[PDB]
């Protein structure tokens, strides 16, 4: 619940240079600007992210998320990698491994695919 | 400041605030007052005059030239870009075919007067033929407005003088540099035939008025940083470099390094790596595209440097950079690789010397080709053409195709196989590998040469604003490591300004020229109205600063008054845009009616010692105003409270001597006859001899009618009131509804558009084939 809003996030922020990889550690830099263009569905699911937030009685996390996306800066988008990576200090989910596979294996398997797509792939 | 914020402020212009008009511009409505006969009694009927719809006007004739600098603002605020009537139009609920007119206010006075009982049947007629007229064939419609003839000439001035032009699919396919166009790296498509009635607005390209390239160094400083980091924004990225590893690695096999010695090395290998690479691509594009100069670092001990720096000086021309870091590197280079392979005496250059030492070193070498390479590298310079209206610096022809490359090789190769008489064997090999690791690169430092050359001519085609070439105050530090990173890692990946980029570079530069000159314009227009209405006690540096904070690129708390100053004596001599000047004119023509259609403030008081009979104005009865001030010593009031000299007006009020008091004043309107009988009005003029005070004056205006309370006396004396005070002012002039009817015509419909290129869709052709002005590949090396 509170890492999903990260997915969105990381596109709402325009880039104001950046770096480029070049070899296996090595950034060349770029004054390159690009907008973040985001269309509505995108605000709809991280309302949907937020809301299931507060359906899970979250009221500083979202109230953080919502604070930051007045201007979705960089500069504080530290805020929101601190929420992004106190989410995973929760712990682990170490449930039954019966729910955990059929979790895994849990496939709806039909005859009613493009042939065409999976011959050519 | 950070180059991310610069650059954010560059790219967050707008293109230019469109206006539209929404209600019809009013300094005057009408407005019904009681008349009264000739013998002051008062009629039945009453009748329509024009006032002031905000009358705001001030005490002092300084005050009312402020107050009509104000109105000038607004006015300017007020011009509209385009105008569709349709949008003002209303329903004229007294209209035979229930037609429309413009604006509601016009709705509002028709509504009124035909309601009025004591309208003529006449006008109630001419009401009920105003309607309005479509002409849908040339897409025009005109509807009826009441309007102050001021009002009409304002309103009249903004519709036939709009700022809308036709659009169509042509104009934006031209709106694209012709260079851009001219290349044939780019497929350029559109997928939208622009209708007939679509309309666009030219952005204000005129070149600097200001030249800020001359005497405003810091000021120049400053736009000239902008333009580096916008160039740098759009400078592409190079891709596909050299392994670092892999190029290390081989460079150790020709240097024959000892092993380990990799990282530790920096006679050759210090500083070679992609980002150096790719800063060095970006640093000599960005200051060439904006002409900002370039420092050189380096360490003479790094041999590489110095062979880098030979090819830098080859191909970039040497007034890019600042005379004492291109003098350095010319020094190092000829006493570590010239001199010493020729066995020349190592050179004593002096600091400050009047030629730099490849100038020397050209006349002192015998050698042809080093020779000539020295003499190329010493007159390399840009030239400045002008192409498309737009100044700009172009590399000399050889650059472009690289065919300079060959030279510096010639000369290299010759370096090559000299002795070195003087040296120990171990500096020639450490010469001959320096120059091994630049010549195993030929090709690919052709290629460069001419990718370089390309990227900078393909941005430069996108600048619109003209590059004057001026050392600027501070620099931007070139690193010669980078620049032997970027000859040792350059692939033959063919990397080009990508279409959307330089559409989005030329958009930005388009943005940043408009707002520089309607800022100007803007400026200009202010102070020169300022100047011609004579507000000498106004200081312009409020203009300055707003200029300035408007262009959105300089910190104003670095600006002192001084430079303000003298961009404001740049701008007085600058012409007045056409349209704010016609407005200012328009004011100029009208500030005196606008002044006496006032009904708080008097032009003057005429202070005479006989009995003048009050005059017959319908809208007053018996009044003592003065038509003008004709027969009457005039004693301007600005005058004498700017200079406090009351000697003159003292001596007039004490020896009661006709005069007339020229100025803005406030009037009491008192309508007792008792208080005429009095000759209150005479009494109020102690006080300036008193106190030495003229803003406190406040002449008396009579207004004698069957309204007064003693009236009876004018009705059974059949005396007419005389006064031996004065107000000088106007009376209001009558509304005559047919006399104010105009058919406001204005196109019936269009569509306005912004961004011409978002109407355009731009590809590139593969890399591998893109060509150079020369009609060949830009990269060629396999």
């Amino acid at each position: 619940l509170v890492s999903s809003p990260m997915s969105i996030l990381v596109a709402l922020v325009d880039i104001n240079g950046t770096f480029i990889t070049n070899e296996e550690l090595e950034l060349e830099f770029s004054n390159k600007y690009v907008r973040a263009i985001v269309p509505d569905q995108t605000f709809d699911e991280l309302k949907q992210m937020l809301d299931n937030m507060r359906k899970a009685g979250l009221t500083d996390i979202p109230k953080m998320i919502q604070d930051w996306l007045v201007d979705c800066s960089i500069e504080k988008f530290p805020l929101m990698a601190k929420i992004y990576s106190w989410s995973f200090h929760v712990g682990f989910r170490k449930q039954k491994m019966l729910d955990a596979a059929l979790d895994q294996l849990k496939t709806e398997y039909t005859e009613d695919v493009d042939d065409e797509m999976y011959r050519e792939y | 400041e950070p180059k991310e914020s610069i650059l954010k402020k560059l790219e967050d212009i707008k293109p230019e605030q469109v206006k539209k008009q929404t209600k019809l511009f009013r300094i005057f409505e009408p407005r019904q007052l009681p008349v009264y006969r000739a013998n002051g009694e008062k009629e039945l009927r009453n009748r329509w005059y024009w006032k002031l719809k905000r009358d705001t006007l001030p005490d002092g004739d300084y005050d009312v030239r402020e107050y009509f600098l104000n109105l000038y603002d607004q006015v300017l605020t007020e011009m509209p870009d385009y105008l569709l009537l349709k949008d003002m139009a209303v329903e004229n609920k007294n209209s035979r075919d229930a037609g429309k007119v413009v604006d509601s206010e016009t709705a509002a006075i028709c509504d009124a007067i035909f309601q009025d009982e004591e309208t003529e049947g006449v006008v109630r007629r001419f009401i009920a033929e105003m309607r309005q007229r479509v002409q849908a064939d040339r897409n025009v419609v005109n509807y009826p407005s009441i309007l102050h003839p001021i009002d009409h000439a304002f309103n009249e001035y903004f519709l036939q003088h709009q700022l809308v032009e036709p659009l169509n699919n042509d104009i934006i396919f031209n709106y694209i540099p012709e260079r851009i166009r001219n290349d044939v790296n780019y497929i350029l498509n559109m997928d939208r035939n622009l209708p007939s009635t679509a309309r666009y607005i030219r952005p204000n390209l005129l070149q600097d008025r200001l030249n800020l390239h001359d005497n405003f160094e810091s000021l120049w400083d400053t736009i000239t940083t902008s333009n580096y980091i916008l160039a740098r924004s759009v400078v592409p990225d190079l891709k596909e470099l050299v392994s670092t590893e892999a190029q290390i690695q081989k460079m150790s096999q020709d240097l024959q390094l000892e092993a380990l010695t990799i990282q530790s090395e920096t006679q050759f290998l210090t500083g070679i790596n992609s980002q150096a690479a790719n800063d060095c691509f970006k640093t000599l594009i960005a200051a060439m595209l904006s002409q900002r100069t370039m420092s050189l670092d380096f360490v003479t001990t790094n041999y590489m440097s110095l062979i880098s720096g030979m090819w830098l000086l080859t191909v970039v021309p040497n007034d890019m950079f600042i005379r004492e870091s291109l003098v350095a590197c010319q020094l190092a280079i000829i006493n570590t690789i010239i001199y010493p392979a020729f066995g020349m005496q190592r050179m004593h250059y002096r600091n400050g010397d009047p030629q730099t030492p490849f100038q020397i070193a050209e006349q002192q070498i015998q050698n042809f080709q080093v020779a000539n390479w020295l003499h190329f590298v010493n007159n390399n310079q840009f030239r400045q053409v002008v192409i498309d209206g737009v100044l700009n610096q172009v590399l000399n022809d050889n650059i472009r195709n690289g065919h300079v490359v060959n030279q510096l090789m010639e000369a290299l190769m010759q370096l090559s196989r000299q002795q070195f008489p003087t040296m120990p064997v171990d500096y020639k090999r450490s010469i001959q590998r320096g120059i091994l690791l630049l010549s195993n690169r030929l090709g690919q430092l052709v290629d460069l040469t001419r990718l370089l050359a390309y990227n900078y001519e393909t941005l430069m085609a996108c600048i619109t604003m003209n590059m004057q070439h001026v050392q600027t105050l501070t620099t931007e530090k070139l690193q010669l490591t980078s620049v032997t990173s970027l000859c040792m890692l350059i692939g033959n990946a063919t990397v080009i300004p990508s279409p959307q980029t330089l559409f989005h570079y030329y958009n930005v530069n388009v943005n940043f020229h408009s707002n520089y000159n309607e800022r100007i314009n803007d400026a200009v227009a202010i102070i020169t109205a300022a100047n011609r209405l004579n507000l000498y006690q106004k200081k312009m540096k409020s203009i300055v600063e707003d200029f300035l904070k408007r262009l959105q690129i300089f910190d104003i708390s670095r600006v002192p008054d001084d430079q303000m100053y003298r961009l404001r004596d740049r701008l007085r001599l600058l012409p007045v845009e056409i349209r704010r000047l016609d407005i200012f004119n328009l004011i100029l023509m009208n500030m005196e009616q606008i002044e006496r259609a006032s009904d708080k403030i008097a032009q003057g008081v005429i202070i005479a010692y006989r009995d003048m009979q009050l005059e017959r104005d319908e809208m007053y009865g018996y009044v003592n105003i003065a038509r003008n001030l004709d027969g009457f010593q005039q004693i301007n009031l600005e005058e004498l409270m700017r200079t406090g000299d009351y000697a003159q007006i003292t001596n007039m009020l004490l020896n009661n001597q006709p005069v007339a008091l020229v100025g803005a004043l406030p009037f009491i309107t008192d309508s007792s006859v008792i208080s005429l009988v009095a000759k209150l009005d005479a009494t109020v003029f102690a006080q300036i001899v008193k106190l030495r005070k003229v803003d406190t004056l406040k002449p008396i205006l009579y207004k004698i009618n069957s309204d007064s309370n003693d009236f009876y006396l004018v009705a059974n004396y059949d005396w007419v009131p005389t006064s031996t005070t004065k107000v000088y002012k106007q009376i209001p002039q009558q509304f005559d509804f047919r006399a104010s009817m105009h058919m406001l015509t204005s196109n019936l419909t269009f569509t306005v558009y912004s961004d011409l290129l978002a109407f355009v869709s731009a590809d590139t052709v593969e890399p591998i084939n893109a060509v150079a002005f020369d009609n060949m590949r830009i990269m060629n090396e396999l």
